[PDB]
């Protein structure tokens, strides 16, 4: 099939080594024109790098003297190795082939994350946010952990209605924040009970954190 | 490089309706332009090359046009399935490069939502650490934009809070904001009112959801 | 004699890159010196000989290659250099000696609407020997499954002609490109 399949991807301190490989399906590597594409989490696609059927290698004024493309014939795999990371370097990879005028960049690769940081797995902290004075709203606070993701839940997955998971963000203590809320009608505050239940499987943190009001 | 340029940032369309988005080269690319459909979490999709031909597989209700330094992707009758974001592309510079336009995101249109805002105060066992991290909820409103200002003891507060928006809801269609205002334990003391003004086109006037330290 | 150089630059029409014209002129005597000189060209770089003392060596045979490109294209015409021209269409040496002579000819080669005379090759499995020129049509394969001469997907037409409008840009717009190389 037409198929380009990735692997390589992960945690990398800056400064460091990092090899990708885009292995090929039906579309033969050293007969085409293959890039190499990464988007910065929350921006646009910014092209990195090529080569050409005939070996030319051409590289974006960003990733010169850094990066380095590559492939192997006999694998029909492309590659891209990544050197000396920064913090710019962490984005989501895509390999594609390129055809200009005659199908663009029809086929992509499914893509692969390179993260550039330099902190171990540190474990969540879990803050109540308790409801102050029509209806109400409680929720938990996940804060200080590395890396992504945390898996937060109310009453073991009981309750799905009104709940409101928000996207980690990057402070720049160089670990993540994240938030969970939940409305609740305000009569039943005291009867029903409130759980909020964070699991860190990098960290192996599992903490349930109960929710009531001063 | 050739800078491309995308109009609407956001585009809001109910199904059935038609989306029409715009993208312009800073420099003419003759027909040498790309239109791309990504799903979150997805790779890209190649819909339109040349500016005008449909890729292989794509529906009739997808169509580009322009040329030079102009160019438009037209969807005809927009389905539930083609709410993504949108980019197109140059490649004029092909030889060795290309350049993508910002994105544009088509998302359900619904009617505007005011925002119910909650105000949360740092909890005690986080305070036993060093830090205090006041936290404000703007729950499911309509559009997106919405402006969080931070005002202790109404000064306004830059470049001390983060915020988080997540995608639109599955039912209402919704949005949802988290702004997080983290400092010091020692510099939480130092003031006495926390408040939190909240801007929305749902709302005839900034509602203001406040807190004294210790009430 | 004289080198016929004006049946080279003054030619009416020249040749698409990939099929690049080359005119084997028979150990003549020109001045150098005065083309060199001449607003005409917009280029004119020489390696391994300068232009003015052109006159005062001898060979048996100087080569006159003589195509179109597009402006961004033009500083591929140099040794060592590598690209979409310098790989599947024009090569030269990495020892080249010789002189890299071109001009824009927007005025010329440019039509309303699109002048779409001059081609090159866009797909080729390898690089370009210097010297070597390569003017088969034949479908690129470019997957596994073959073309049988038929378009489509994975089967592409090698070759894509030159959009040549008076509104494009200056390294888009067309420059008639002569390169002198000697032979002793
Ligand atoms: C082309 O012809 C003009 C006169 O029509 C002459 O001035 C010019 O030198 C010629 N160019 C060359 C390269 O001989």
């Amino acid at each position: 099939q037409v198929q380009l399949q990735q692997s390589g991807g992960g945690l990398v301190q800056p400064g460091g080594s990092l090899r990708l490989s885009c292995a090929a399906s039906g579309i033969t590597v050293s007969v085409n024109y293959m890039s190499w594409v990464r988007q910065a989490p929350g921006k646009g696609l910014e092209w990195v790098s090529l080569i050409f059927a005939g070996g030319s290698t051409f590289y974006a004024d960003s990733v010169k003297g850094r990066f380095t493309i590559s492939r192997d014939n006999s694998k029909n795999t492309l590659f891209l190795h990544m050197n000396s990371l920064r913090l710019e370097d962490t984005a989501v990879y895509y390999c594609a082939r390129d055809l200009g005028p005659v199908g663009a960049t029809d086929y992509w690769g499914q893509g692969t994350l390179v993260t550039v940081s330099s902190a171990s797995t540190k474990g969540p902290s879990v803050f109540p946010l308790a409801p102050s004075s029509g209806t109400a709203a409680l929720g938990c606070l996940v804060k200080d952990y590395f890396p992504e993701p945390v898996t937060v839940s109310w009453n073991s997955g009981a309750l799905t209605s009104g709940v409101h998971t928000f996207p980690a963000v990057l402070q720049s203590s160089g670990l993540y924040s994240l938030s969970s809320v939940v409305t609740v009608p305000s009569s039943s505050l005291g009867t029903q009970t409130y759980i909020c239940n964070v699991n860190h499987k990098p960290s192996n943190t599992k903490v349930d954190k109960r929710v009531e009001p001063k | 490089d050739i800078v491309m340029t995308q109009t609407p940032a956001t585009l809001s369309v109910s199904p059935g309706e038609r989306a029409t988005l715009s993208c312009r080269a800073s420099q003419s690319v003759s027909s040498n332009l790309a239109w791309y459909q990504q799903k979150p979490g997805q790779a890209p999709r190649l819909l339109i090359y040349g500016a005008s031909t449909r890729a292989t597989g794509i529906p009739a209700r997808f169509s580009g046009s322009g040329s030079e330094t102009e160019f438009t992707l037209t969807i005809s009758s927009l389905q539930s399935e083609d709410f993504a974001l949108y980019y197109c592309q140059q490649y004029h510079t092909w030889p060795p490069m290309y350049t993508f336009g910002q994105g544009t995101k088509v998302e359900i249109k619904r009617t505007v939502a005011a925002p119910s805002v909650f105000i949360f105060p740092p909890s005690d066992e986080q305070l036993k650490s060093g830090t205090a991290s006041v936290v404000c909820l703007l729950n499911n409103f309509y559009p997106r934009e919405a402006k969080v200002q931070w005002k202790v003891d109404n000064a306004l507060q830059s470049g001390n809070s983060q915020e988080s928006v997540t995608e639109q809801d599955s039912k209402d269609s919704t949005y949802s904001l988290s702004s997080t205002l983290t400092l010091s334990k020692a510099d939480y003391e130092k003031h006495k009112v926390y408040a939190c003004e909240v801007t929305h086109q749902g709302l005839s006037s900034p509602v203001t959801k406040s807190f004294n330290r210790g009430e | 004699n004289l080198c016929p150089f004006g049946e080279v630059f003054n030619a009416t029409r020249f040749a698409s890159v990939y099929a690049w014209n080359r005119k084997r002129i028979s150990n003549c005597v020109a001045d150098y010196s005065v083309l060199y000189n001449s607003a005409s060209f917009s280029t004119f770089k020489c390696y391994g000989v300068s232009p003015t003392k052109l006159n005062d060596l001898c060979f048996t045979n100087v080569y006159a290659d003589s195509f179109v490109i597009r402006g961004d294209e033009v500083r591929q015409i140099a040794p060592g250099q590598t690209g979409k021209i310098a790989d599947y269409n024009y090569k030269l040496p990495d020892d080249f000696t010789g002189c890299v002579i071109a001009w824009n000819s927007n005025n010329l080669d440019s039509k309303v609407g699109g002048n779409y005379n001059y081609r090159y090759r866009l797909f080729r499995k390898s690089n370009l020997k210097p010297f070597e020129r390569d003017i088969s049509t034949e479908i690129y394969q470019a997957g596994s499954k073959p073309c049988n001469g038929v378009e489509g997907f994975n089967c592409y037409f090698p070759l894509q002609s030159y959009g040549f409008q008076p509104t494009n840009g200056v390294g888009y717009q067309p420059y008639r490109v002569v390169v002198l190389s000697f032979e002793l």
